[PDB]
């Protein structure tokens, strides 16, 4: 009944795939027993929360509700939070403890510098009664100090191999049928999120269960996704090397407003298309990046939409000139 | 194990290393003993809570325990506190030699509201005869005005190469490791001045690779790799800049802001291009690190950055 | 299915007053033992534990082990309403869901019934193990209540050593520093003015006043209290009882 | 340096919890005649001073005259823990920065030693000088207390007249008005139920309802409460002791 992405969710570390490099120190951190603080860092949807919480259910077990302690961004997070909370946690001896207790801190990266350095100064007083794991994003809004006080583990985006074999074993364990473009087009749409990955699987079974047998094809996967086709895009680039103004204005229309397509999904599909031809002189590289990075820009802040599209088509077509 | 910042944390005044100026100064006031109300701002790891810390050691000798009160940011600082507590530790009698006084010393003044740094102004306005004030802050413009005014300002500039460079050979000394010159020279430029991220970076070398070289820094700092941005921001062909940067930096998960600031920290020790030129290739970085901090990251900006960067070194 | 009746009122009613303030919820688990109960506070420093024997009591059937999870405060909002010559009887029936409280005085006819429903937790973790405690000793309650409650302004931590026949007390904070020293005595005419000391390893260790003041508030039950100090283990305070026993296990600080 | 033993501990417990409202910082004088303290309000409206004689102290020491400036809250804490048959010990060493307050029972070894840190005060020392007050007059101290927990609760101020050898109390709030008058007697039988009075010109001042309210609680040191009234001068209040006094200046209000 529940969502696969809470359904899914892994339990035990070898249940996590594309990682081995960090499972495997944690499995000597944990045979060894002289786990430091600890730092997991990385894209979203990769597994940093899985991989903790696995590894506090191996570690402690049953104890696990008591000498583990969650704690989430913004939870009314003054200094007043890290001065009662945390610290009592931390400074609190339990009655029947043997080692240490463990506070884990998802997306602890929405952090003032204040609570920061509160922060830092509470692990640096009580890291001998426990040991803290933080979690983040971006390791580049954290304060120097308290990431040089644990260490690191950068989380490196899932490759095709682990998401392949993961969603076999989601499709063995379902019913459903996927064809062999239907994966290429995910991985390449998905970027390495094993969370969408998992949202927009059951979006699309959801949306064509029709007769129980339906084959996904590659229109329902950019449809729930909300992507375009390379075909389109290859098209509507040769229409604009190509065709006239009129004409390629109305064609880069009709295509983004048929299928509802954003100017910067567009151009990021434009220039990973031109990112792949031969090109004979290079001032024609160098005018085209500018003018479409400008363009992006302005895109960000929200202008008149027919006026950048007309600016992207005139870009691309006063680029190739030599 | 031990944290070698903690263990090689200097304890007398004259061990500390950077600022020659005011670590000489704070020599002469604890010579004297006259010391007024301070704070004490700078940027971070540059050695302010050690200063202040060895400077209230070496001023009180003995006596350390009973006229020194600490306040950092895990404990409590609100309006009771600054009433209450900090008024009766003012007015405490205690017998000193005739120079010394009584010692409060404030961390992270910063985080301290500013009504709670209201209440402080009489406080120590009235009782100063027998207790002065230790403010030590990273930005001293959170501190309100009057008690901006009220105490004599000390900045600590970032520290040197030179000092970072000595202070890693004595703590390499006193620990016989081996190393090389290009290892240190690594840590110099992923520390930036942090004495404390240098020594730390400095200790995880050396307890994960043994030895001290390039490769091992490089790999243990999990950031891009000096040698290959170089490489990029330095390539005669565009196609060339921009296949390294999709290939050896885009796929491994990096993220942007990350690309951006190695390529900033890079281009400001290229000691081999002109000088104008690198100022020109650090304003356009500049401008591409604005543009991702406004929600924008696309692979498009550090492409435009990069033909950018190549169109003025053309 | 379940009939316990007392003796007196007041029994029952210092008994939950004892670790009324400790905990609110609590398991009582009835057997043909008694009753034992068994609970830890939410920072999990403090762990309660209550037996009552089969003598105390004047009526006592049950059939099978019966467990009744029920929050403290309301018991005592039920249980202040009685006098202290009334008894106090627990009904329970099978499938217990609602407890029934009987308070009746055979002076005058006055049937005062209250049920009381029934909020389970499913939490016993009971597990006691050490037995052997390096030092005991055992005071009268009145006076240790004294010292801990005059002990407790000045500071938050209480140090209790055990020297050479030497209890010391000791507490330091900011407004000054206290120091409590009791020597052990026998007095023939009042043993239970009495001082008991036996030591087998000098003990010095320190613990919260809040703990403290939240364990001393049992004092009601008897006049005499026993302490157990044990290094790398938890102290232990035991208040006696005719039929049984309340003890307080404490964790202490570093 | 001193050393004083007090021969039942309840006494300076209710010296310091007689005044410990009025004034948050004291200083205590301690010369080789005894103990001295003055001590002004918060608000420097109502003057409190103490003095206390060696004839009240089982044994007194003073090797040279000291001050000893401390709390009253902390003190009153302190004080606060000692049982009512103990004796009390008063000890302080050369420059005093904390003074040491022994605890020992009389059938027992349990000895119970506080330490209390000593405060700095500027020695703002007044001296007082004696001046023929109009009006002086003593009553219990229980009638008084009554009278002024009566009177407050209708006003912020209480009115005083003597006249004719006549006592009057007057108060006027919002809510209403009240009077209430004494008349000078004596009674072989109880002289602990007798109003003295001795004017040489009838005066009438104004006092605030919160300083008497807070001046009252002096009512557990004595049972018989000293008055002196002058026209312009602070009024004088004084409980006498079995070796000393505890006397409140207060500040009269205007017209
Ligand atoms: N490495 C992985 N192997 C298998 N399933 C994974 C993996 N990473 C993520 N998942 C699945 O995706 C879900 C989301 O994982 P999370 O741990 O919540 O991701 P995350 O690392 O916390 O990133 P955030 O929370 O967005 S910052 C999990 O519950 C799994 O179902
Ligand atoms: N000049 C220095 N010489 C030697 N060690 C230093 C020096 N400056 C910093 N350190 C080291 O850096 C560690 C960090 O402590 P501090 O420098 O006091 O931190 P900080 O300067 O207060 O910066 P904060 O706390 O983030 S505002 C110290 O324990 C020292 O080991
Ligand atoms: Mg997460
Ligand atoms: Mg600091």
């Amino acid at each position: 009944n529940l969502p696969w992405v809470e359904k899914y969710r892994p339990e035990t570390l070898d249940e996590v795939y594309g990682q081995n490099e960090v499972i495997t120190t944690v499995r000597k951190f944990v045979d060894e027993g002289k786990l430091p603080h600890l730092l997991f860092y990385g894209p979203p949807g990769t597994g940093k929360t899985s991989t903790i919480v696995a590894l506090a259910r191996e570690i402690y077990g049953k104890n696990y509700s008591n000498m583990v302690l969650e704690l989430n961004a913004s939870d009314d997070r003054g200094i007043d939070v890290v001065r009662n909370q945390i610290k009592d946690f931390a400074s609190t001896r339990q009655i029947f403890s043997k080692g240490f207790k463990l506070i884990i801190l998802d997306e602890a990266d929405a952090m003032t510098n204040a609570a920061q350095n509160a922060l830092r100064r509470v692990i640096e007083r009580y890291t001998k009664n426990t040991r803290f794991c933080v979690l983040a994003n971006y390791a580049h809004k954290l304060t120097p100090a308290l990431l040089s006080r644990c260490t690191r583990f950068r989380f490196q985006p899932l490759p095709q191999e682990a998401i392949e074999r993961r969603i076999a074993n989601v499709l063995v364990h379902e019913k459903l049928k996927l064809s062999p473009n239907a994966e290429k087009a995910l991985i390449e749409l998905s970027n390495g999120d094993m969370r969408r990955v998992l949202n927009v699987l059951q979006s699309c079974k959801a949306t064509l269960d029709n007769p129980d047998e339906d084959e996904i094809s590659d229109d329902v996967i950019y449809e729930c996704c909300g992507a375009p086709r390379p075909s389109d895009l290859k098209a509507v680039l040769k229409s604009i090397l190509e065709d006239d103004w009129g004409t390629a204005h109305y064609t880069l229309n009709k295509v983004r407003s048929a299928k509802g397509l954003a100017l910067i999904d567009l151009i990021e599909g434009i220039v990973k298309i031109l990112e792949d031809y031969e090109l004979q002189n290079e001032e024609t590289r160098v005018h085209l990046l500018t003018k479409l990075a400008d363009i992006e820009y302005s895109i960000s802040k929200g202008g008149n939409d027919q006026i950048q599209g007309s600016a992207v088509i005139g870009a691309i077509k006063a680029s190739f000139e030599n | 194990q031990l944290p070698w910042v903690e263990k090689y944390r200097p304890q007398v005044l004259s061990d500390i290393v950077g600022n020659k100026e005011t670590i000489d100064r704070l020599q002469q006031i604890a010579k004297d003993g006259n010391m007024p109300h301070m704070i004490i701002s700078g940027m971070p790891g540059i050695g302010k809570t050690t200063s202040v810390h060895c400077l209230a050691h070496e001023l009180l000798g003995r006596s350390y325990a009973d006229g020194v009160l600490e306040l950092n940011a895990s404990d409590d600082r609100g309006i009771d506190v600054v009433r209450n507590q900090i008024k009766h530790f003012a007015q405490k009698k205690l017998h000193l030699p005739p120079g010394k006084h009584k010692i409060v010393i404030l961390d992270e003044a910063d985080s301290m509201t500013a009504g709670a740094q209201q209440a402080l102004r009489r406080t120590m306005e009235l009782y100063s005869n027998s207790t002065r004030f230790a403010f030590a802050c990273n930005q001293s413009n959170k501190i309100i005005e009057p008690l901006q005014s009220r105490c004599a300002i000390l900045r600590y500039s970032k520290l040197s190469d030179e000092d970072v460079l000595k202070r890693l050979l004595q703590i390499i000394k006193l620990e016989d490791v081996k190393y090389t010159n290009d290892g240190l020279e690594a840590i110099i430029f992923t520390a930036e001045g942090d004495m404390r991220q240098a020594i730390n970076n400095l200790q995880s070398t050396v307890a994960g690779h043994g030895l001290v070289n390039a490769d091992n820094v490089f790999k243990i700092v999990d950031s891009p790799h000096p040698l290959i941005v170089k490489k990029m921001l330095l390539a005669s062909n565009l196609e060339d800049s921009i296949q390294i940067l999709r290939t050896d930096l885009w796929k491994k998960g990096y993220s942007s802001i990350d690309i951006v600031t190695t390529s900033f920290r890079v281009t400001k020790n290229l000691a081999q291009v002109k000088e104008s030129v690198r100022l020109e290739m650090i304003k356009e970085i500049g401008l591409t690190h604005m543009r991702i901090l406004e929600g924008v990251g696309t692979y498009l900006q550090l492409a435009s950055m990069l033909a950018k960067i190549h169109k003025l070194n053309n | 299915m379940l009939e316990a009746k007392f003796e007196e009122a007041s029994l029952f009613k210092r008994i939950i007053d004892g670790f009324k303030d400790c905990v609110q919820l609590v398991n009582f688990q009835c057997k043909e033992d008694g009753i034992i109960a068994q609970a830890v506070d939410d920072s999990r420093v403090l762990l309660v534990s209550l037996e009552i024997g089969v003598e105390a009591f004047q009526e006592y059937r049950c059939d099978h082990p019966v467990t009744l999870g029920m929050d403290l405060t309301s018991l005592s909002k039920i249980l202040r309403c009685g006098n202290n010559t009334d008894t106090l009887t627990l009904i329970a029936d099978n499938t217990p869901d609602s407890i029934i409280l009987l308070f009746e005085d055979t002076k005058k006819d006055r049937i005062a019934e209250y049920s009381l429903k029934l909020m389970d937790i499913d939490a016993d973790f009971l597990k006691i193990e050490e037995l052997q405690y390096d030092s005991t000793l055992s005071l009268p309650s009145s006076e240790f209540s004294k010292i801990v409650r005059d002990l407790s302004q000045l500071s938050d931590s209480i140090n209790i050593m055990i020297t050479k026949e030497t209890i010391k007390f000791v507490a330091d904070g900011d407004i000054g520093s206290g120091s409590v020293i009791i020597k052990p005595f026998v007095d023939m005419e009042h043993p239970e003015t009495s001082i008991k000391l036996e030591m087998d390893q000098p003990v010095d260790l320190t613990f919260g006043a809040k703990y403290l003041l939240d364990i001393i508030k049992g004092s009601s039950l008897s006049d005499r209290v026993g302490i157990r100090l044990s290094s790398e283990a938890p102290a232990l305070f035991q208040f006696d009882l005719k039929s049984g026993f309340l003890q307080f296990f404490l964790a202490p600080k570093f």
